[PDB]
């Protein structure tokens, strides 16, 4: 990640604000309602609209993001701990991250207008690929 | 394979699309975000940052194109496959674009369509219009197949 | 889509491979590759060890269904949708399988022909076997399409 | 990569000794036949068999590998310079390097009868996919 786009990337985001818990539950929404085989790592969660799990859920990914921002030079052992849950634990197929930093992508857009420039997409899209690198680094 | 929901969710926002902008602000960010795929467009000049690919009139013209194609495949979910023959053979067996490159124009088209819609583009008309930017893909990889 | 030579290419070496062991081989080479497709084989057992998986008897037993439907791809490359209809349901709508994994089944299948055949695995019939197995893995994911 | 894997790569590969630039022609061969798309790349190759071009590039590619595994502990300072080249100045489209990887395995998996094995073979497939992360980490 170059030094512009962590620049972007603290930008973009501080722009999130408190508004980073609805808009991870936002993300996956949009990932379960456009990429339905997702749904199955949840089928104990109530993946309506509006559901308290998944709100409760989107507030821990969010996190996770802030938590890799604010370490974004050290985000393998930022993540470290993530890295083993969603590889040995959940087993999340690869591909599954693509599609859902593809939706925070998307949600971000909606809710960025003045934010969402080619550059900080560029940038948000290098975060979210080397956050997915991190996490599936433990198979 | 799109329901009359999605159907009724894909065209209402279709027809509020500015088809002289949309195309080419999708195409730039391609190049922007996916660089490797300025390797297609050598010709097109400067490309050399983001403000450059944006505001590069070929960039524009050519999205404008590529936005055809996509408007075209809308009126035609049954057969996206006849109508993106020709345009497979000439991304397959003319140019050899990788198909994956399709999926990543196609989702960021559908960035696109969120920046300029916020609120409006929802998670139901995302799903919607996932389905139509995959189909779009396939059928213009059939010549892979 | 395959030539004279390739299809003569294709059964020639079919018809050398021990179909009670090769399924297995490549599911469970699967499985240890790529183990997050072992989220898909709880009831399986023990998969703790590449020895456990290989040596388990289950993971033999339905890789030997696997290359049954392979096999079945084979005598109809020009009808592989109709074929693998019913199993694309099952693995579609039913199992939710991302069809990425079955290109990865797939190459890792050519992976085991030319462990197994060595030199007689030339680039000329690799060639020919990576349009079967993607033809397979695209026919698998139609119902996603 | 764990200790494990690290040691099955010095194995595997120990075999391959100096048949390794004949190996990574080979490994070319197969992806220019099987993956017609990679082979735009090379448009000022002669692409046939035998190629003196082929056999040549083919061991550059094996030499990296080569010093790949000879540095697995700091590949991304060692494949530094190749980094750049295949990202900046060839863009290499990075689903190629997956395609190559393959063909890699199934040129090491044709030669190789003893080696091969499932673990060696998970083993392999881990090296080269960090090899492809270090070589397409610089878009
Ligand atoms: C940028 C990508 C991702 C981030 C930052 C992330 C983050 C997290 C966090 C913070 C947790 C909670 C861990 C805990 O409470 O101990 C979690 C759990 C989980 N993640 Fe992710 N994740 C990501 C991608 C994915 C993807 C792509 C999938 C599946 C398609 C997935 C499936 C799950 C599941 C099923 C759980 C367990 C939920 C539960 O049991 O309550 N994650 N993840
Ligand atoms: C995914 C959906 C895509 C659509 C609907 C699309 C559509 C089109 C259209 C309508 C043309 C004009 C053809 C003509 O003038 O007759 C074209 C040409 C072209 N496309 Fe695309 N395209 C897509 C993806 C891509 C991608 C991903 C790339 C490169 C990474 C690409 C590279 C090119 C090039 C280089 C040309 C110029 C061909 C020439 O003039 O010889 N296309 N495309
Ligand atoms: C790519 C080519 C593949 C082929 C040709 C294939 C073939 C088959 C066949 C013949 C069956 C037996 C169906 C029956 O008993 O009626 C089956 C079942 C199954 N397959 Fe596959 N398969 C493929 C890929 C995969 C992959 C990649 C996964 C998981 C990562 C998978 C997971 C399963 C599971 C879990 C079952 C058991 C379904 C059940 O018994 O309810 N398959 N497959
Ligand atoms: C493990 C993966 C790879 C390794 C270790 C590798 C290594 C190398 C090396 C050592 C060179 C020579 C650099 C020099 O002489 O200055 C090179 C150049 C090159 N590579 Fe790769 N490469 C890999 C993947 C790929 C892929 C996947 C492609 C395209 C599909 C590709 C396309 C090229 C091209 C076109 C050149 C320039 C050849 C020439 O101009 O003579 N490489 N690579």
């Amino acid at each position: 990640l170059s030094p512009a786009d962590k620049t972007n990337v603290k930008a973009a985001w501080g722009k999130v604000g408190a508004h980073a818990g609805e808009y991870g539950a936002e993300a996956l929404e949009r990932m379960f309602l456009s990429f339905p085989t997702t749904k199955t790592y949840f089928p104990h969660f109530d993946l309506s609209h509006g559901s308290a799990q998944v709100k409760g859920h989107g507030k821990k990914v969010a996190d996770a993001l802030t938590n890799a921002v604010a370490h974004v030079d050290d985000m393998p052992n930022a993540l470290s701990a993530l890295s083993d849950l969603h590889a040995h634990k959940l087993r999340v197929d690869p591909v599954n991250f693509k599609l859902l930093s593809h939706c925070l992508l998307v949600t971000l857009a909606a809710h960025l207008p003045a934010e969402f420039t080619p550059a900080v997409h560029a940038s948000l899209d290098k975060f979210l690929a080397s956050v997915s690198t991190v996490l599936t680094s433990k198979y | 394979h799109l329901t009359p929901e999605e159907k009724s969710a894909v065209t209402a926002l279709w027809g509020k699309v500015n088809v002289d902008e949309v195309g080419g602000e999708a195409l730039g960010r391609l190049l922007v975000v996916y660089p490797w795929t300025q390797r297609f467009f050598e010709s097109f000049g400067d490309l050399s940052t983001p403000d450059a690919v944006m505001g590069n009139p070929k960039v524009k013209a050519h999205g404008k194109k590529v936005l055809g194609a996509f408007s075209d495949g809308l009126a035609h979910l049954d057969n996206l496959k006849g109508t993106f023959a020709t345009l497979s053979e000439l991304h397959c067996d003319k140019l050899h674009v990788d198909p994956e490159n399709f999926r990543l124009l196609g989702n960021v088209l559908v960035c696109v369509l969120a920046h300029h819609f916020g609120k409006e583009f929802t998670p139901p008309v995302q799903a919607a219009y996932q389905k139509v930017v995959a189909g779009v893909a396939n059928a213009l990889a059939h010549k892979y197949h």
